C-alpha cells in the first residue's frame, strides 16, 4: 500500500 | 415635444431634488458627507465630474427620501458651510431643453455588432447587480417580458435584437445611472440626463451600405506577426493552449477525483486506487504513471508551440 | 514640429499639414485617411501627458475622491448603503414599470 | 443543423449562415445575410481553431516531423536552433540581395497591379 | 511571361538543388543531418510543412555548394537510407508554372495600413539579422538607395508601398518569409511552392471609404467597457501608467545613482547622503524622505486608477 | 544610518 491508501 | 419615457425621465430625475450651483475644486466628499449624513430625510447625494475646459465648479444634487415637504428641504440644508469658502444655498433642479436625441452610429444596429454590445449589456446589468447589491434576474426578466408581450413590418431583421438593446440600455440609465453610449458611470439620473437629455436616436443599418473582409485579412495578419514579435504578450488561452506549468496542474486536478470529503480517487489509465487526501494522490501519479506524466509534458510544450505557429499544418477536418 | 513630442493637441487639419510635409497635400483625400492616424495620435498624447495631469491635480479635493485609494490611511471608495438603497428603489420602479407595460412598445427613436 | 460551436469539424460560410438564420430567426437569404457574418464565421473558426488544438497535437505529438517543430526541452536532449550550415547559406543569399540592390537591379522594383 | 525578378528567383531557387519526393511523416531532422552533415559539398537541406488536407508526404530539397556536377550530387545522394521505409531519390527540383500573382487586398496600399506594415517589415528585418546572425543594416541599405535612385513612372504612397515591396522582396529573398502569410519557410524553392507568381497590389481608390468614424467610435467605446469590464487585461503601460508597485521602483531607479561598487548616493531633494547598497538607501528614502515617497506612491495609484476611468475629466491642452 | 558611507 501507498502513502494514504484505503482499500 | 420629448416622449413619455423622457418626459418621465426628466420628471423623475428632478423630484425631491435640490441643485447646488459653484460646488468649488477643494471641496471633498467627506465634508459633505459631514453635513448631509445628520440629515434623515436626505437618502443620497451626486456630484457632476469636473470639466476643466468649462471651469472648475462642479454641480452637487441632493435626492430626499420620497414625501419630503422641499421648503423644510431648503430650509433644513440652506447656510451650511462645507469650509470657510463655501456655504450651501440649494435650488430648485435643472436639466438641457429644446435638445434632439443623439445619434448613435449605423454600425450599433448590425448583426454583428449589436449582439456584441448584448453580451456587455448584460455584463454592466451583472457588474451594477453585484456592486449596488441588487437582484441578479433584471436582464432574465427584461427578455421574458419582451418575448411575452409584442409590440407592432416597417422592422429591420435585427429588431428582437435591437429592441432588447435598446431597454438594457434603459435599464442601465433608469438603475445604475449607466450611459451604455458613452461608457459614462454617474451617481444619479439627473447627472446623466446633463449629457443626454433627450436620450439617443439609431441611425438604421443599410444592408447596401454594409462594404469587412479585408479588415479580416488584417486583423488575423497582424494577429500572427504577435505570435512571431510577441508571442509572451498574447493570448495563448484565447487559442486554446496554456503554460507549460498550468496545463500540468489542470491535468493533475482533473485525474484526482474527489469521492467524499476525505476520500480522494485516482483516474489515471485503468488506476482506480483511493486516498484519503488530494495530495495523497499527486504522490502516487509521480511514482507509477511516470510515462503518462511525460506525456502530459510533452504534449503541454507542443501545444504551446503549435497554436504560436502562424501557418503550422492544421487538422483537415478544420477547414471546409 | 513634431505633434507627437508636444503635450497640446493639435486640430485634425493642421495635423495633416505636419503630416503632408513630413512624409511629402491635396487635404480633400488625406481628410478621409488621417482619421485613424488622429486617434491614435490623441490616445498617445493623452497618454504621456497622463503622468503630468496627475502630479498637477493629486492634491485637489475633487481628484482624490475619484482616484486616491490606500487601505493604510483609511482612504477606500465604497458604495454608501444609503445609496444601496436609493439604487434599489430605482430597480423596484424600473421592474413595477416593466410589469405594468411601461417599456411594451419602448425603443430608442430613428434618425 | 447543430451548434457548429460544438462540434469539431468546420462548416461552410453558406451552412454557417443558415444555422444562425434559424438559430436566431433571421428571414435573410444567405447572400442577404452574407456581408454581415463574415466577422462571426472567422470568430467562430478561431474559436473551432482553438478547443481542437489539444486534440490535434495529442494524436500528432509522437511523429518524428511535429517532434522537430515543436517540441523542445534541453532535459530530455530536444532544442531548435539555426544551423551553423544555415547562417552561411543565409548570409550568402544576402550578399547577392545587396549586391543586387546597389548594382540597380531593385531600382524598378515594384509589386505588380492587379 | 515571368517578370525577371519571379524569373530569377525560379532559377536562383531551382540552381544546385536536388528535390526528393514522398517524405514520410515518421522520417526525423536527425536522420537526414546524419545523412547530409558529412557531404561537404552539400550546404542546406530544407523540409517542406506537411499539408495533411491532401497528403502525408513533405518534400526534401537539398542545397548544394556553389559550382556542384549535380550528377556528382544525385549520386552522392541516391541510395543513402534515412530509415528501413524511405531510400533516398534525387529528381530535378519543381516549382508550379502558369500561374497569375497571388492578389493582396486594396487595405494593404492604404496609408495608415501600409505604414502599420512597414514598421512590422522593419520589425522582421531585424528579427532575421539576429536569428541568422546577419548585418544589421539591410533596412538603412534599401532606403537610402531608393532615396538616391528614382523610379520612372502613380498613388501617393508611391514612396511607402515602393520601399514596402523591396522590404517584403528582400524577406523573400534573403529571410525566406512570405510577409504576406507571415509563413517562415526554410528555402527560397519551399516558400515559392505557394507563391510562384510572386503578389499583385489591388489598387486604393480613395473615393472608397468603410465608416472609419464608426469602427473607431466603436473600438474607442469597447476600449473604455474594458477599462470598467476587465482592468487587470486592459494595457496600462500603453495608457501611460504603471502598475503601483513598479511605478514606485522606476522612481527609486532614478533618485539612486551608484558613485563606483559600494558607493550609492540619494539624489531625493537637497540630500547627498552615500551607502553601501541601494536598498540601504531605498530605507533611506523610507525614513527621511517619507513625505517624498508618501506622494510618489499616491501619484502612482491615481495616475492608475486615472487611465482606467473611461469618461475622466482631462487638460484642456490635450483637446482641440 | 545604516549602511551609511561616511
Ligand atoms: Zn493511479
Ligand atoms: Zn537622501
Amino acid at each position: 500500500k501507498e502513502d494514504g491508501e484505503i482499500s | 415635444q420629448l416622449s413619455k419615457w423622457n418626459q418621465d425621465s426628466r420628471n423623475d430625475a428632478m423630484e425631491n431634488t435640490l441643485l447646488v450651483s459653484h460646488v468649488l475644486p477643494n471641496i471633498s466628499v467627506a465634508q459633505i458627507h459631514n453635513a448631509l449624513d445628520g440629515i434623515s430625510f436626505v437618502q443620497h447625494f451626486s456630484l457632476s465630474t469636473i470639466n476643466l475646459i468649462k471651469n472648475d465648479e462642479r454641480s452637487l444634487w441632493v435626492h430626499f427620501k420620497a414625501g419630503t415637504n422641499m421648503d423644510g428641504a431648503k430650509e433644513a440644508v440652506d447656510g451650511i458651510q462645507l469650509d470657510s469658502n463655501f456655504t450651501i444655498e440649494s435650488e430648485n433642479p435643472k436639466i438641457p431643453t429644446h435638445t434632439h436625441p443623439i445619434p448613435i452610429f449605423e454600425i450599433a444596429s448590425s448583426e454583428q455588432t449589436c449582439k456584441n454590445l448584448l453580451e456587455k449589456l448584460i455584463r454592466f446589468i451583472d457588474r451594477a447587480s453585484t456592486k449596488y447589491s441588487l437582484p441578479n434576474d433584471a436582464a432574465q426578466r427584461i427578455e421574458d417580458r419582451l418575448k411575452t408581450h409584442a409590440s407592432m413590418d416597417d422592422k429591420p431583421t435585427n429588431f428582437h435584437d435591437i429592441r432588447l438593446s435598446d431597454l438594457y440600455a434603459e435599464y442601465l440609465r433608469q438603475v445604475a445611472t449607466f450611459d451604455f453610449w458613452t461608457s459614462k458611470e454617474y451617481e444619479s439620473l439627473i447627472a446623466l440626463l446633463q449629457d443626454s437629455p433627450a436620450g439617443y436616436s439609431r441611425k438604421k443599418f443599410n444592408p447596401s451600405k454594409e462594404v469587412q473582409e479585408e479588415n479580416i485579412w488584417l486583423s488575423d495578419l497582424e494577429n500572427n506577426f504577435a505570435c512571431l514579435l510577441e508571442p509572451e504578450n498574447v493570448d495563448i488561452k484565447a487559442k486554446g493552449a496554456l503554460p507549460v506549468e498550468d496545463f500540468i496542474n489542470n491535468e493533475l486536478d482533473s485525474v484526482i477525483m474527489k469521492e467524499d470529503e476525505q476520500k480522494y480517487r485516482c483516474h489515471v489509465g485503468t488506476c482506480a486506487k483511493l486516498f484519503l487526501g488530494p495530495e495523497f494522490v499527486r504522490k502516487h501519479i509521480n511514482k507509477k504513471h511516470k510515462d503518462w506524466l511525460d506525456h502530459i509534458k510533452k504534449v503541454a510544450i507542443c501545444l504551446y508551440g503549435y497554436v504560436l505557429d502562424p501557418c503550422r499544418a492544421m487538422d483537415p477536418k478544420v477547414v471546409s | 514640429i513634431d505633434p507627437y513630442t508636444q503635450t497640446n493637441a493639435v486640430s485634425y487639419e493642421r495635423f495633416i499639414r505636419w503630416y503632408s510635409k513630413e512624409n511629402h497635400a491635396t487635404t480633400e483625400d488625406l481628410y478621409n485617411s488621417l482619421h485613424g492616424t488622429y486617434n491614435n495620435y490623441k490616445q498617445d498624447l493623452y497618454a504621456r501627458t497622463a503622468r503630468s495631469f496627475v502630479e498637477s491635480h493629486c492634491d485637489e479635493a475633487w481628484f482624490e475622491d475619484s482616484y486616491w485609494v490606500d487601505e493604510s490611511q483609511g482612504r477606500v471608495l465604497e458604495v454608501s448603503e444609503n445609496e444601496k438603497s436609493y439604487r434599489r428603489a430605482l430597480y423596484d420602479k424600473f421592474m413595477d414599470r416593466l410589469d405594468a407595460g411601461y417599456y411594451d412598445d419602448f425603443q430608442l427613436p430613428t434618425a
